[PDB]
């Protein structure tokens, strides 16, 4: 049904060998409860310091792409304090973001946003 | 703090004990309304664990890693209505005592002092009823600033936290007032009516239980007397500071 | 047109105060549309006759309904106000009505005025929300009190409950006066302690329609 | 004729919230024959000056029913009720006043009607006995709490006496939610949490009188 298209990093031989198609969201909810749900306008690319992440080194084999985001914020959670929906927002997706920002929606901190 | 809370244990003893001394009056609306007010009265154990319990759950997030200028009082949140629970019952056994006790005044008891003086008495229970309650409306108020704090007047209650400190010490001399009082009318009803026996059985125990609230109650005010100023000092780190420390859900953030 | 207000009554063992009844209905229904109602309505046993309030119950007989409407029947929303005399039968009928408690939790949702005198204010037992937790809790109140209940008392669970159910709620509270007028008004919910307390506090929730 | 009611005020800083002394003064003065009284006559000051009330301040300074009279020269047995508006400035003057003691008791003694609201509630606490016992130790009353208190700016010794009083006082449970309205009536006093319990309060003085 509905989805939302993500591209996902691989991660191989230490550096260089990103690839992979936008792979679905199915059915994503705005779950937590400092995590606001953005409607994304705008994403920036940026080269990914890949090897920043491997000696990060969190364990994922498909990492999430984009992280300089502006949209609008379509809702929030119960504790959120500086953000109403409808809002108009630009921001950093966290380096270890749960959700890439190559994606119409995303569900990201709210501390990492500003108007 | 913790070690001198766990010093209500002698509190719930002695209520035990006040159940059994109601008991003891049974043979010396009345006869209902005391089995009633006993089976009321055997609530209060399951009414005051928790407030020891969440006590200790505040110290249990007290410990290091963490701030706790005000980060810890979520754990103060529960206690509070723990000690809620507590003076909840102690206002339920507050009416119930005292016609309890015009009961007992209804009991033979020729001498009219003590019938006036157990008057009195009842009066100066509702006495430390009163501040205990005062007390609770207070700390739950103390609560708000962990959560949502729309009101933000940091210095009003800095402030604030010297009233318990007052109040509590007293409350010490106002427990102290119901043990001399207690002492000889406990005394006087040990004398005159017979089964003397059961009468030092329920009366040595309320006694001395009392007497060790007593302390307990001065241990707590000594406390507090010292710690008063580490508090307030320790609530506001600068000025208009207070605030910021105090902004909801986003200490949870920091701590995070 | 003038607005209407419910009335709520026992049918039960205990029965229904007469002067009670009389000084809520008479003032208010002239200055709004009273409409009495019980659970099955089950016709009325009057309690404490006396010479003062005979001649009105035998109006009360003689008057043209003189059978109660079904309580179990009655949505609220077209009643401004709701109003509960005092009645010491309130255990069985009232205080386990579920049709009383979806009415109240309307009421307190729409915080609509609602005022319950004496031994009515047992009434509203059954009025506790989706959890253990009464609609009313962190209203200020009066209750009929435990002097009242010793006093003349016929002691069983029955007597226990009543006052104990705002007893249990510590933000609930209960003021204990013998044979006193007592009127507590907070905020649309209106309290009175006793068959005494009736005149002002119906006066009251017509103010609060004023 | 028509009834004669005592309005004793602060006439000190701060001394009355205007909205309070509106209602009061003129819904009680078409209904009875007001008094006003402050310790020595000071001028009075207005607490809570606003918008919709500038005209009818200015109005009421205008008036010439706008002195206040020295208190300790007033008969009570001319004055068939006693009416206290929410005056911030009772917490010093009022609460200390002896003369208040005087004729509250005198009040009592009669069992004559007693009107109290908001800070001025305050003031009952005036009403020793040569012992600390309280002439209103029975009564049921409301008043402001610790909510209010804190909620306002509440050093130099404000509220504080206000807490103490509380506590002497008994049977008398403040209620909670202090932007809520609070009325309380227990035997010909009735008592006002707030400036927003101005309102009804006097009504229930009104009714008392009627």
């Amino acid at each position: 049904h509905h989805h939302h298209k993500g591209l996902y990093f691989q991660q191989s031989s230490t550096d260089e060998e990103i690839t992979f198609v936008f792979q679905e969201k199915e059915d994503l909810p705005v779950t937590e409860d400092n995590f606001v749900k953005l409607q994304v306008k705008a994403c920036a690319l940026s080269q990914i310091n890949t090897k920043l992440l491997a000696e990060m080194k969190m364990k994922k084999d498909l990492f999430p792409v984009g992280r300089e985001i502006a949209g609008i914020v379509l809702d929030v959670g119960s504790k959120v304090s500086f953000f109403q929906p409808d809002d108009e927002v630009v921001g950093i997706l966290p380096l270890d973001s749960e959700d890439p920002g190559l994606c119409e929606v995303v569900r990201v901190h709210e501390h990492y946003l500003v108007h | 703090a913790l070690a001198f809370v766990q010093d209500l244990v002698t509190a719930l003893l002695n209520f035990h004990t006040y159940t059994e001394q109601r008991i003891q009056i049974f043979p010396v609306t009345i006869s209902p309304l005391n089995q009633k007010f006993s089976q009321y009265l055997h609530e209060n154990a399951s009414y005051v664990r928790p407030l020891e319990e969440g006590m200790l759950h505040l110290f249990e997030s007290i410990t290091e890693d963490t701030v706790t200028v005000l980060e810890t009082t979520v754990k103060l949140k529960t206690f509070s209505e723990h000690l809620t629970s507590y003076i909840c019952f102690l206002r339920k056994i507050l009416p119930y005592q005292l016609k309890s006790l015009e009961e007992e005044c209804e009991s033979s008891l020729c001498t009219s002092a003590l019938r006036a003086r157990n008057l009195e008495l009842s009066q100066d229970m509702k006495k430390m009823t009163a501040v205990f309650e005062k007390l609770q409306t207070y700390i739950a108020l103390l609560a708000l600033p962990s959560t949502e704090p729309d009101g933000l007047l940091r210095t009003n209650y800095s402030s604030v936290l010297t009233n318990v400190g007052a109040a509590l010490h007293g409350f010490h001399d106002v427990m102290k007032d119901i043990s001399k009082h207690y002492s000889q009318k406990a005394a006087i009803e040990h004398e005159l009516p017979t089964a003397t026996q059961k009468l030092i059985t329920t009366n040595d125990c309320i006694l001395s239980s009392v007497v060790a609230l007593t302390n307990g109650a001065g241990k707590i005010a000594s406390f507090f007397s010292n710690n008063l100023d580490y508090f307030i000092a320790s609530l506001s780190y600068g000025p208009k500071a207070a605030s910021g420390f105090i902004s909801p859900l986003s200490a949870e953030c920091m701590l995070q | 047109n003038r607005p209407a207000c419910l009335l709520v009554a026992s049918g039960a063992a205990e029965g229904v105060s007469a002067q009670s009844f009389l000084h809520c209905f008479t003032m208010a229904s002239t200055a709004f549309n009273l409409q009495v109602a019980t659970p099955g309505g089950k016709a009325m046993e009057f309690v404490d006759v006396t010479e003062s309030n005979a001649r009105w119950v035998q109006d009360f007989r003689l008057k043209a309904y003189a059978s109660p409407a079904k309580l179990e029947s009655i949505d609220g929303a077209r009643y401004h106000a709701l109003l509960i005399p005092s009645c010491p039968g309130a255990l069985t009928d009232l205080a386990s009505s579920g049709s009383l408690a979806r009415i109240l939790q309307h009421f307190h949702s729409e915080s609509k005025p609602i005022c319950a005198v004496g031994h009515g204010v047992a009434a509203l037992c059954c009025a506790t929300n989706e959890d253990r937790s009464w609609v009313f809790d962190s209203y200020s109140l009066t209750g009929p009190s435990v002097c009242e209940l010793v006093r003349a008392p016929g002691f069983a669970r029955l007597p226990l409950v009543v006052e104990d159910f705002v007893k249990d709620s510590g933000a609930c509270f209960s003021a204990s006066e013998p044979d006193a007028v007592h009127v507590v008004l907070d905020r649309h919910l209106v309290t009175g302690q006793n068959a005494s307390s009736t005149v002002p506090a119906v006066q009251n929730l017509l103010f609060l329609c004023g």
